[PDB]
């Protein structure tokens, strides 16, 4: 992927508001696993047979 | 088609001695009627039902 180009301005005195926390997708895949892995691999496979 | 053979169970039931089997014959006018409003909707969902296994999509 081509990089980006910022500029000047926002290198020095730019600011970002993010929500750095990475949340667990354990508590649904574990309690649910049928129903987790059969969303998945259906919406996963549907793309990969349009190739 | 042959009427024996599509014919074949309603023939058998209705010449046996086994009297717990009973023949129910139903034929439907004027449901075109009946076919306007919810169940035409309900056949659309149906077959919409199919586009979440094919993934390009409008």
């Amino acid at each position: 992927y081509r990089p980006r180009r910022f500029k000047e301005i926002e290198h020095t005195h730019g600011y970002v508001y993010r929500e750095l926390n990475q949340g667990s997708l354990l508590p649904l895949v574990d309690a649910n696993l049928k129903e987790s892995s059969s969303y998945y691999f259906k919406k996963l496979m549907s793309s990969i047979s349009n190739v | 088609a042959l009427p024996h053979d599509v014919m074949a169970p309603q023939l058998a039931v209705t010449s046996s001695d086994d009297v717990s089997k009973i023949c129910v014959a139903k034929d439907f006018g004027q449901f075109d009627t009946s076919q306007w409003g919810q169940i035409s909707k309900a056949h659309a969902d149906g077959v919409r039902s199919m586009k979440a296994h094919y993934s390009m999509g409008h």
